Parts: C-alpha cells; sequence; structure tokens
C-alpha cells in the first residue's frame, strides 16, 4: 500500500536554479559562485 | 503523515480578571462556550447574540448550554481574544465585532 | 464512555493457506481491502465485485488499492469469516452471499 513520508522540508531548503540567470548564462570569468553558495546556505537552520 | 498542532487554549489575552455570573436564558439552539448573549427585548432572558443589533451584546458564554437550561453562567469581566471567540455570522464587520462588547467589563484584543 | 471494545481480526478461517496472485487492477471508485471483485466482460479487466452479477466472484483483494493502482493483489486459496469480509449492499440474501465462491478456492465460513 503506498504511504507518504513528509519530514517537513519546508520549500527555502529545495531552492532550484529556476530563473534567467541560473550559473550557467553568467560569466565563469566574471561571475564567483560563493555568493549564490552563501546565499543558499544562509537559511540552513545550523552550520554546514 | 497526520500533522495535528498541539496548540494551547488561550481564551484570555489580557491579566485583567475574569469573574463569572448566573442568570436565566431563553437560548434557542445549541450554542458552545464564548458565544457573545443578548437579552431579548420581550421576556428579558439571555440569548445567543444576534449580531445585528448595536450595543444587545452584554456578556460572553461560559458553559455551553442547550434550550432546555434555565440557568446558565457567563464571563461579566475580562478580555477575551477575537479569534477564539466564535460569533453570529451577522456581525460582519471587524470594527462592529470588535467593539460590540463596549462599554462593559467585556473587552476584545 | 467510548466503548471501543477490543476484537483481534482472523480473516482465515482455517489453516487453508492465503496463496496470492497479481492481476491488472482497475477499480473505478476508492475501495479499501479485502473487498470481492469480479471480472469484467468488456476488456476482461477487474473491478469489485457488484453484488448483483451471479457467480462472478473471481478475487478477494488483499491490499487497498484505488483508482490510480493500475495492478493489485488478491487471495488466490482458503477460507474466509463471513463476518470478517465486507460485502456490496447489492447482494442480501445471505445463501447466495456465501454460496458467492462456488466452485473457487476461496471459500465461505
Amino acid at each position: 500500500d503506498p504511504v507518504e513520508v513528509d519530514m517537513g522540508r519546508s520549500e527555502e531548503n529545495n531552492i532550484t536554479q529556476s530563473g534567467g540567470t541560473e550559473w550557467s548564462k553568467r560569466d565563469k570569468s566574471t561571475y564567483d559562485p560563493t555568493d549564490d553558495i552563501e546565499a543558499y546556505a544562509l537559511n540552513a537552520s545550523g552550520v554546514v | 503523515t497526520s500533522k495535528e498542532t498541539f496548540t494551547h487554549y488561550q481564551p484570555q489575552g489580557n491579566s485583567d480578571p475574569a469573574h463569572t455570573a448566573t442568570a436565566p436564558g431563553g437560548l434557542s439552539a445549541k450554542a458552545p462556550a464564548m458565544t457573545p448573549l443578548m437579552l431579548d427585548t420581550s421576556s428579558r432572558k439571555l440569548v445567543a447574540w444576534d449580531g445585528t443589533t448595536d450595543g444587545a451584546a452584554v456578556g460572553i458564554l461560559a458553559v455551553a448550554a442547550d434550550q432546555t437550561s434555565t440557568t446558565l453562567t457567563f464571563y461579566k469581566s475580562g478580555t477575551f481574544r477575537y479569534e477564539d471567540v466564535l460569533w453570529p455570522e451577522a456581525a460582519s464587520d471587524e470594527t462592529k465585532k470588535r467593539t460590540a462588547f463596549a462599554g462593559t467589563a467585556i473587552s476584545i484584543v
């Protein structure tokens, strides 16, 4: 019988690169991914 | 799977003391606690507040009662919450709902 | 004073084995497990038994399924307690409900 397991994952923890500037549209020579990394990591509810 | 929230029941929103009082009632339909009350213009008994007449609100129900309940107790004093008190559907304006218990010892917050 | 009692479920009647087979499922509505089923005439599909088509019983559901469940399992053999099997309201004649599994490895008890 099918069952569901919903741990309670808030949508802020399932971010997707959807949008016109995900990572490839940005120039690799000019862009710094660490800003995206920390922007995603700020809502982590703990040290990653 | 199932998600039931364990929330505290908080009828009072202020430290002001609340006091109970007994009175005759003319309740017409089954009504749970935290029901607004009013006096019948003719029989002078207690019934559920219409939500229409201005200033007719007098008190809030203490314990649920039926039609056969000749005597009922209700809060004559205290402050309650705008959300934990059930209301007649007639009282639609938020301002009217807030100020329905004006001029007495029953207050809303 | 909730008198919920306590009764164990023993769908098996005797030591006969409750062998299970799996076939495509096309039940139109949501039904729980342990429901009787019949074979369709149009597309040899499987739906829960109507309770009116005589001798139509073929299988007895094992796991609860629904419309999206394209395939389902069902017991093949054994003895099931009449009080322990739910039935469609269509069949009311007790003898016919008992004999609904005549000639099959499924038997009533």
